[PDB]
RNA sequence: UCCUCCUAAAGAGUAACGGAGGAGCACGAAGGUUGGCUAAUCCUGGUCGGACAUCAGGAGGUUAGUGCAAUGGCAUAAGCC
RNA sequence: CCAGGGCUACACACGUGCUACAAUGGCGCAUACAAAGAGAAGCGACCUCGCGAGAGCAAGCGGACCUCAUAAAGUGCGUCGUAGUCCGGAUUGGAGUCUGCAACUCGACUCCAUGAAGUCGGAAUCGCUAGUAAUCGUGGAUCAGAAUGCCACGGUGAAUAC
């Protein structure tokens, strides 16, 4: 839905991504941007995604190939 | 010529030379497979007649059989039981043409089958295939009836089949050739 | 005469026997017989087998109907497994794309229930 | 008034404002004969068949059925065609 | 002062509009005009590729010159022949452009596919006396990008007031 030439990488989330898999496995920690585009080649991280008043964690898996990390964490809440 | 295949392979060459198995009575042996309709309380319906007796009168000239309980027990208000259903088991001759007619409409072109057709599991012994689909008809007027083929054929499977089947002979979905 | 359906398509035209199959809407099939090389003026009823038979070679040289339509229902299936905002709204029965769920929802809510 | 069971004591009979129920018909086939056949129920695969409609297989053996109450019957069937 | 979210929610109710329910019309080709406008942190023809939204140092203009800007209903055909349909597009799923650091909440579009309801709408109710009502296009404001609303301009152009 985005353009196909150029990815969008928050480069806090990169620097956070790429110091998470310099330490390997790791608790989840609180991010707080939502517009992210995440990869195959990135794929396994436990990224915690913030949403207003309460935070989820985000446990990311094989098929998501070019989902917004925002998708997964629901902003509005419903009886 | 499917009876025929049936007297022919599988049967006479290799295990009858090399190592011997006892008898051609006790290899099994297809009998009369069967096909029912299952139709509602209606009665006015000509519709199920018309299609088993085309299937039927496409080569002879006889009718189906007009069912209207084996169990002759009824839930509703008359006990003694509406002509729900028709009849036809096959027979010998007939009984391997339909078969064949059968095998050469559905397995040689990949129409019906999507997924796993599978799904409802328990072990003993049933074969029941319902296409929901209208695979053949003889008249040129190929699909005009309500039933669209939703009628169910009967076979009888020991479904395991243990030797040749784990062997070489699974099931699925990859036509080759030699 | 007829390729995998429920009814008749013949007495009209080739474009339309070609969007009455499913899968295949009006600009593809005017490319299905532009690369079968079938005029569109002609009806499909009284066409020869040969043409017919290049005819279903070009319905099946592209998607075919029911394995384009599971795979509609596996992409569906797979945003569930993501559970998704694109998943929570076909759960839910609402729409995906944005359009508001104030007034005017009524095609993903059905019939009006009080 | 009539029928069935118990009371009723292993022949018949046997009372009470004793304990329970039915009958005042139906059928020209639901009679006769000949030929044929065998249920209730449970477990499974398939068209609204869903727990129960119709098939096919297995278990079971009369747990069914008898035009209508109950009792005694009934496969050589008196049960079904 | 910030980062996210909400102002865009959704078992419902009402108001204002847009699209249609079709043959007075739908799809492909050809065809002659409009008036009013705006344009430099812009308008941007044209070169090239693509059955596409559209990608470069491309000229012209700060405006009777250049661009937006092919006007459309209509007129000639070919076809569809009164069907939930070559009517309508809602909704949904794939592949993308443009904008802006970034379109999941939460922009517009076109490339491909499906094609809900809708068969001219009850009680009730609204506008209009002539270039009017209807109907068909076009421009501007705010605007990084996003109008079915608002302002504004023209084409065809009624019926009836005893």
């Amino acid at each position: 839905r985005s353009l196909k030439k150029g990815p969008f990488i928050d480069l806090h989330l990169l620097k956070k991504v790429e110091k998470a898999v310099e330490s390997g496995d790791k608790k989840p920690l609180r991010t707080w941007s939502r517009r992210s585009t995440i990869f195959p080649n990135m794929i396994g991280l436990t990224i915690a995604v913030h949403n207003g008043r309460q935070h989820v964690p985000v446990f990311v898996t094989d098929e998501m190939v070019g989902h917004k990390l925002g998708e997964f964490a629901p902003t509005r809440t419903y009886r | 010529a499917k009876l025929h295949d049936y007297y022919k392979d599988e049967v006479v060459k290799k295990l009858m030379t090399e190592f011997n198995y006892n008898s051609v009575m006790q290899v099994p042996r297809v009998e009369k497979i069967t096909l029912n309709m299952g139709v509602g309380e209606a009665i006015a319906d000509k519709k199920l007649l018309d299609n088993a007796a085309a299937d039927l009168a496409a080569i002879s000239g006889q009718k189906p059989l007009i069912t209207k309980a084996r169990k002759s027990v009824a839930g509703f208000k008359i006990r003694q039981g509406y002509p729900i259903g028709c009849k036809v088991t096959l027979r010998g001759e007939r009984m391997w043409e339909f078969f064949e007619r059968l095998i050469t409409i559905a397995v040689p072109r990949i129409r019906d089958f999507r997924g796993l057709s599978a799904k409802s599991f328990d072990g003993r012994g049933n074969y029941s295939m319902g296409v929901r689909e209208q695979i053949i008809f003889p008249e040129i007027d190929y699909d005009k009836v309500d039933r669209v083929r939703g009628l169910d054929i009967t076979i009888t499977t020991t479904a395991k089949s243990d030797e040749e089947g784990r062997a070489l002979l699974a099931a699925f979905d990859f036509p080759f050739r030699k | 005469a007829r390729i995998a359906g429920i009814n008749i398509p013949d007495h009209k035209h080739a474009v339309i026997a070609l969007t009455s199959i499913y899968g295949v809407g009006k600009t593809r099939s005017k490319a299905i017989l532009a690369a079968a090389g079938i005029a569109e003026d002609v009806k499909i009823s009284e066409l020869s087998e040969g043409q017919i038979d290049t005819l279903r070679d070009e319905v099946a040289k592209f998607v075919v109907e029911g394995d384009l339509r599971r795979e509609i229902s596996m992409s569906i299936k797979r945003l569930m497994d993501l559970g998704c905002y694109r998943g929570l709204r076909h759960r839910r029965g609402l729409p995906v794309r944005g359009q508001r769920t104030k007034t005017n929802a009524r095609t993903r809510k059905g019939p009006r229930k009080p």
